[PDB]
């Protein structure tokens, strides 16, 4: 199955350089034109570069022309984007995509790799439990969660009971606080009768600061 | 290029239409125009719906159709379904500059649902760290419009809380919101009654969920 896996995204200080990569599979890399598109925080999309299959032709918008460089390694089935002269404005989720012979630009997309251009430093979050109480119990339903506080940059991934508990989960979008750090909450609704018998654990991973913490939530 | 509308609140079974207008004559029937439409569902990468103004990508339901004339290209959705919610984007890839449309947020209208509110007092671990974050959770409601107000000893709090809202739930078309009041252990200690009053269309009277610090 055609797969596009991006990587290399992280925190870079303004003026720095970074090289994100895109490893493909499920199709003959050498036959297609490749692309890099990005989504800014305001959820806006922008095409940032394309490259001929032979690596001979390249093109970029004027917002990125001169600083970014697209490349491909037909042997390693990889696509690259060396970014330079990075500005805050370059902070976005970068995607790699490939055409469709019939006549489409971005038919296949990767998962996206976040690049944050900031002067601030990486911080691991603190995870606090949102313990179930009579204040968090309505009917046969109790609510509980975790507060993943004070971290930079994005993102964090929260899971429950190693992904076993999926229904009733509400992991909210992160909010940037005045401190310049993010904070999010993951919440799950359970039958009040399960409390005290079933184990509820939120798994929090924040690769940038290498943080991984499993917090057991109890009433 | 202009993309209309910005928000498209539609009901199930209803018809929907999204349009993108260029300043130039972009559409060239008989020629070959690369006018495309993408759908991006909550927390997912964008996906190809239609290419070359009217061809559907594999998998895409026939409920989706696209057409265009000179300066305009449109996406028509006959009979909206629940899993159709997300942001729609048109891409103009024939005339340089190749632009993406600003996006259209498709919202599914539904009957009003009142939120169940739960209040979570700060944990000792956080208290031990020096701050106290009290969370108010409005769960599964519609419409998105809701008003959460914090009361500390009957005093209305201002500027010290933050709200977060999830996108619309595909399963039931509801929203969830979260308000966090953050204080320093000091100020937290200085008060007893912590109340969270919510006001939503589904509630005839505003609900107040409170608690007494420590010895409740």
């Amino acid at each position: 199955e055609v797969n596009l896996v991006e990587s290399g995204g992280g925190l870079v200080q303004p003026g720095g350089s970074l090289k994100v990569s895109c490893v493909t599979s499920g199709f003959t890399f050498s036959d297609y034109y490749m692309y890099w598109v990005r989504q800014t925080p305001e959820k806006r999309l922008e095409w940032v570069a394309y490259i001929s299959q032979g690596g001979d032709i390249t093109d970029y918008p004027d917002t990125v022309k001169g600083r970014f460089t697209i490349s491909r390694d037909n042997a390693k089935n990889s696509l690259y984007l060396q970014m330079s002269r990075l500005k805050s404005e370059d902070t976005a989720m970068y995607y790699c995509a490939r055409g469709l012979d019939d006549g489409a630009w971005f038919a296949y997309w990767g998962q996206g790799t976040l690049v944050t251009v900031s002067v601030a430093s990486t911080k691991g979050p603190s995870v606090f439990p949102l313990a179930p109480s009579s204040k968090s119990t309505s009917g046969g339903t109790a609510a509980l969660g975790c507060l993943v506080k004070d971290y930079f940059p994005q993102p964090v991934t929260v899971s429950w009971n190693s992904g076993a508990l999926t229904s009733g989960v509400h992991t909210f979008p992160a909010v940037l606080q005045s401190s310049g750090l993010y904070s999010l909450s993951s919440v799950v609704t359970v039958p009040s009768s399960s409390l005290g018998t079933q184990t509820y654990i939120c798994n929090v991973n924040h690769k940038p600061s290498n943080t991984k913490v499993d917090k057991r939530v109890e009433p | 290029m202009t993309q209309i509308p910005v928000s498209l609140p539609v009901s199930l079974g209803d018809q929907a239409s999204i349009s993108c207008r260029s300043s130039q004559i972009i559409v060239h029937n008989n020629g070959n125009t690369y006018l495309e439409w993408y759908l991006q569902k909550p927390g997912q990468s964008p996906q190809l719906l239609i290419y070359k103004v009217s061809n559907r990508f594999s998998g895409v339901p026939d409920r989706f159709s696209g057409s265009g004339s000179g300066t305009d290209f449109t996406l028509k959705i006959s009979r909206v379904e629940a899993e159709d919610l997300g942001v729609y984007y048109c891409f103009q890839g024939s005339h340089v500059p190749f632009t993406f449309g600003s996006g259209t947020k498709l919202e599914i209208k539904r009957t009003v649902a009142a939120p169940s509110v739960f209040i979570f007092p700060p944990s000792d671990e956080q208290l031990k760290s020096g701050t106290a974050s009290v969370v108010c959770l409005l769960n599964n409601f519609y419409p998105r419009e809701a008003k959460v107000q914090w009361k500390v000893d009957n005093a209305l709090q201002s500027g010290n809380s933050q709200e977060s809202v999830t996108e619309q739930d595909s399963k039931d078309s509801t929203y969830s919101l979260s308000s966090t009041l953050t204080l320093s252990k000091a100020d937290y200690e200085k008060h007893k009654v912590y109340a969270c009053e919510v006001t939503h269309q589904g509630l005839s009277s505003p609900v107040t969920k409170s608690f007494n610090r420590g010895e409740c």
